[PDB]
C-alpha cells in the first residue's frame, strides 16, 4: 500500500505555527520529490513548496515565501512542511503528493499521487 | 555462422539503445548524482554487427570491454557497469526530430553507458541527461554511440 | 488570477463532448510540460494526462489532451455525470521557478 | 553480392564519418552561417551494412535518402547537400576522449551532414560544430550519427 | 601570391590619426579573420585588434582601446585599422595578418600569415 | 607585464637543446590552446607550433612544444645559429576577451 499522509491539522489561533509532517510508506523516499498543494474551500488548486530528493533544493511559492519553509528527513522517509504565521487565506485541505519530474528550463512536472489532504482551519 | 555476441565489445563499435517507456531520474550515482534517462524493458543493439538483446536478459557478470571486465561502481549497495563511449552518447525520442542532450553537454569529456543488475533478470539502461527535455516519461527514447576505450 | 488561464466552468448533455482552453506564455507553457488534474469532490485530485499528450496508466481513453503553441486545451469525450468534477493544468514556470497550477476548470452536465 | 551503395540512405542508419586534417571555419551558410569543421580528404561510413568511400569521390547529384533527392541550400552560389539527422551528429577528436559539441548542444534541433560539390572531384563535409574545443585544425575528427526523415 | 600588405606609415605628429589601410590579395576575404600586432623598437609583439569575417564583431586590447578602432569592407577586400591619438608607446612596426581560428571558451588562433609590416614613426 | 610569462633569454652550444617555458592562468592557457611565433630579425614572425603540439607544413621537426597544466613549453632540438631569434607565446584569454602573446625570449648561441 503505497501511501504518503499527512498530520498536523486542526483549528489554530491566527499568527501560529505548525509542522505539517508527511509520512511516507510504500515507496523510496529519496527516489522522489514531495510537493505541498492547498485548496482553500470553495477555491482551486494552489502549489506550495517543493522539495529535492536529497534536500538540497528547497523551492516555494510566491504568496507563501517567507511565511513557509520546506525540509526533508530521509532517515526517517518524512517531509516536513513548516508554515508560518498562518493568515485567513491558508485555511486550506493541504494535500501533499510526490513528483518525479524534473526543473530545468524545459521542466516536467509527474506529481503522481496526491495524499487525502490534512485540514488547516485557523480561526477562533 | 553466429556472429560475435553482445556480450563481446571493442573501442569504436556502435551501439544502439531503445529505452521503451523510458522515464526520468534526478540522480544517478553511477553517473556521480547527475540526472538520467531509465527503462525496465530497454533494449541494446550493436550496429555494426546487427546483434541486439534487451537490457533485462544480459548478464552483466560476463560482458566484456576488449576482453576486459566493465568497470563496475558500487554505489550504494548497487552494483553498476559502465560502457564507455568515444563522445557523447546521443539520444532522441523515438521516432520524431524531439532529440536530447546529455548532461555534460558543454564539456569535452566523453559519456558512457551504465546499467543496473540484480543478477536475476532485472537490468535498467540509463543514459546520461540534464533535464526532462524529452518529458518526465514513461516516454519512448532511442540513441546511439561509439565505444570508446578501457578504464585507466 | 493564475498565470495559466482557464474557463470558469462548461457544461454538456450526457455522451457528449468538451473543451477546455489553458493559455500561458512561453516560460511555462511553451518551454515547459502541462499536466491536467481531475478533482472529484471528497477525494483527493488525480492525474489523468501528462506531458501534454499523454496519460497515467488507468485513466480512461476519452480524455485528451494537446499543446498549440503557448497553450494547451483539455479534451473529454464521451461526457458522463461520474466524470463532473473540477480540472486544472499544471505546469512549471522558468521564470517564476515554481509550480503554477490551472485557475479551474468545472465540468457540468444538465 | 555487392551491398546497397553508400548513394542509397534511409531513416534511422548509422553514418559514420571521420575528417582528416580537419580545420575549423568561423561560418558556414549551409548551417545558416554558423561554425563548422570542414575537411578536404573526409571518408564518409554507413555502419549498418558498413558501405563507406572518401566524399571528394561520391557524386552527390546522385544521393538518394528513402527514394528521395537531398535538399540542396544553394547558399551564396555553391551547392550544399542535406543529410538529415536522428538527434545531434556526435564528432570527437580522433584516436582521443576529447568529444566535440555542436553548436546547437543547448536546443532540441537535430543536426545534419553539409557537402559541398564542385560537381568534380572537390567536395568538403561540414559537421554543425560551437568553437574550436577540438582545436582550430588540422586536427583529426571523427563523428557519428543517425540518419532521420525527409525534409518536408 | 598570397599576400596581405599594409600601407600607411611615415613619421606623424603626435595627437594625429590615421587609416592603416590593409590590402588583402590571393585568398578569400570573408573567410578570415584579420588581426593587427605591432613590435615596439626594442621590444616583444603586442596584439592589437581583430575583425570577424564579416565585420559584425570588433575585438580590441586594453591598452589601444578607445583610442583604436577596427573596420571590415568586405567588397574592396580591404581591413582598415583607425589609430587615434597616436602617443610614444606605438611608434611600432604594425604587422597585420590573417587568422581562421575561434574566440568562444576553448578558443584556439592560427594566426598564418603575417605582413612585411607598416612601420609608425610618430616624432617630430 | 603579459599574462603569458617567458624567460628573457636562452643560450646553448650549436646542436644543443634547450626549452623555453610559459605559464599562464586557467582563463587563458588553461582553457585555450596556446601557440609559438619565431621572429627572425629583418623579416615578420612565423608559425612554427600550433595547438599545443602541432606544428604548420614547413616548420622543422626539430620544433616541439607540450601543455603541462596551466602552462606550456617550448622545445628546440639541434640548436643552430640560424634558429637563433625572438620567440614568443601566443593565446585567448576568455576573461579578459583579448589575443594575449608570450613576455619573448630570445635565444642566442654561445
Amino acid at each position: 500500500q503505497v501511501q504518503l499522509v499527512e498530520s498536523g491539522g486542526g483549528v489554530v489561533q491566527p499568527g501560529r505555527s505548525l509542522r505539517l509532517s508527511c509520512a511516507a510508506s510504500g515507496f523510496t523516499f529519496r527516489s522522489y520529490a514531495i510537493h505541498w498543494v492547498r485548496q482553500a474551500p470553495g477555491k482551486g488548486l494552489e502549489w506550495v513548496a517543493l522539495i529535492s530528493y536529497d534536500g538540497s533544493n528547497g523551492y516555494y511559492a510566491d504568496s507563501v515565501k517567507g511565511r513557509f519553509t520546506i525540509s526533508r528527513d530521509n532517515s526517517k522517509n518524512t517531509v516536513y512542511l513548516q508554515v508560518n504565521t498562518l493568515r485567513a487565506e491558508d485555511t486550506a485541505l493541504y494535500y501533499c503528493a510526490r513528483d518525479r519530474g524534473s526543473i530545468v528550463e524545459p521542466a516536467a512536472l509527474y506529481i503522481d499521487y496526491w495524499g487525502q489532504g490534512t485540514l488547516v482551519t485557523v480561526s477562533s | 555462422a553466429p556472429a560475435r555476441p553482445i556480450t563481446n565489445w571493442r573501442s569504436g563499435d556502435v551501439v544502439w539503445v531503445t529505452l521503451p517507456s523510458a522515464e526520468y531520474a534526478q540522480s544517478q550515482s553511477a553517473m556521480g548524482s547527475h540526472p538520467a534517462y531509465w527503462s525496465e524493458e530497454a533494449t541494446i543493439i550493436n550496429v555494426a554487427t546487427g546483434q541486439r538483446a534487451a537490457v533485462s536478459s544480459i548478464k552483466w557478470d560476463q560482458v566484456t570491454l576488449n576482453g576486459k571486465a566493465l568497470h563496475k561502481e558500487t554505489h550504494s549497495g548497487l552494483v553498476y557497469y559502465q560502457l564507455p563511449l568515444m563522445g557523447k552518447i546521443n539520444f532522441w525520442q523515438q521516432g520524431t526530430t524531439k532529440a536530447g542532450y546529455t548532461y555534460n553537454y558543454n564539456t569535452t569529456d566523453s559519456d558512457s553507458l551504465w546499467v543496473w543488475w540484480d543478477g536475476g533478470s532485472k537490468a535498467y539502461l540509463y543514459i546520461s541527461t540534464y533535464t526532462t527535455m524529452l518529458g518526465a516519461g514513461p516516454v519512448n527514447i532511442t540513441g546511439l554511440g561509439a565505444v570508446g576505450p578501457n578504464p585507466v | 488570477q493564475s498565470v495559466l488561464t482557464q474557463p470558469p466552468s462548461v457544461s454538456a448533455a450526457p455522451g457528449q463532448m468538451v473543451t477546455i482552453s489553458c493559455s500561458g506564455s512561453s516560460s511555462n507553457i511553451g518551454n515547459n510540460y502541462v499536466s491536467w488534474y481531475q478533482h472529484l469532490p471528497g477525494t483527493a485530485p488525480k492525474l489523468l494526462i501528462y506531458d501534454n499528450n499523454k496519460r497515467p496508466s488507468g485513466i480512461p481513453d476519452r480524455f485528451s489532451g494537446s499543446k498549440s503553441g503557448t497553450s494547451v486545451t483539455l479534451g473529454i469525450t464521451g461526457l458522463q455525470t461520474g466524470d463532473e468534477a473540477d480540472y486544472y493544468c499544471g505546469t512549471w514556470d522558468s521564470s517564476l521557478s515554481a509550480v503554477v497550477f490551472g485557475g479551474g476548470t468545472k465540468l457540468t452536465v444538465l
